[PDB]
């Protein structure tokens, strides 16, 4: 349905970025969308936040509770490889 | 569950999570006029055009009063606040449309989904 509250993400690669889904969606559910983008394996690609790879089962919600609260959109995450 | 998720090379539009009435749960909804200028379409156009979309209305007053009740939303990011009252013997109002995969196409994005399990 995607029907609860929406965050937008901006992701930028580290060495159609801008995303947006639902605060309950999952890094490895975000992880996949962007394997399927980039046509690589999932073990290829992290997700990380101020370089740091994030756990494959944290909610949107929940980095933007720990990592963003209070801060403007887009919540800014990285990917690598 | 299959969570949908909008990509773009552009920022989004901002949605909103509004409850347009009180016989139906919370959605999320774009601004129509936000969808209009991104499209460069006009109303007449757009609704013949694509009819199974659904647009209405809501007091503007009500539109700031649920939007001010976002926790994601920083005040910057509201289009208004509690204190943005409408003048007395008005009825001041915006145009929603709902935010479902065929619009996010339309204005241009990709739509993907993810349902591996959480």
């Amino acid at each position: 349905q995607g029907t609860r509250e929406q965050l937008n993400l901006c992701l930028e690669r580290l060495s159609n970025k801008y995303v947006r889904c639902s605060v309950r969606a999952e890094v490895r559910h975000l992880r996949r969308v962007l394997c399927h983008r980039l046509m690589l394996n999932p073990q290829h690609v992290q997700l990380l936040f101020d370089n740091e790879v994030l756990p494959d089962h944290m909610t949107m919600k929940q980095i933007w509770l720990s990592r963003w609260f209070g801060k403007p959109s887009p919540l800014l995450l990285q990917y690598s490889v | 569950d299959d969570f949908m998720f909008e990509l773009s090379d552009k920022p989004l539009l901002p949605c909103y999570n509004l409850q347009v009435s009180v016989s139906r749960g919370p959605c999320n909804w774009f601004l129509f006029s936000d969808v209009l200028k991104r499209l460069k379409l006009s109303s007449r156009i757009f609704q013949a055009r694509f009819p199974h979309f659904e647009i209405t209305t809501m007091p503007k007053a009500e539109f700031y009063r649920q939007v001010a009740s976002s926790q994601l939303l920083t005040p910057a990011e509201r289009p208004g606040g509690l204190d943005d009252r409408s003048p007395p013997g008005s009825s001041e109002t915006v145009e929603l449309v709902r935010y479902e995969p065929d619009l996010l196409r339309l204005l241009g994005s990709e739509v993907e989904f993810q349902s591996c399990n959480s």
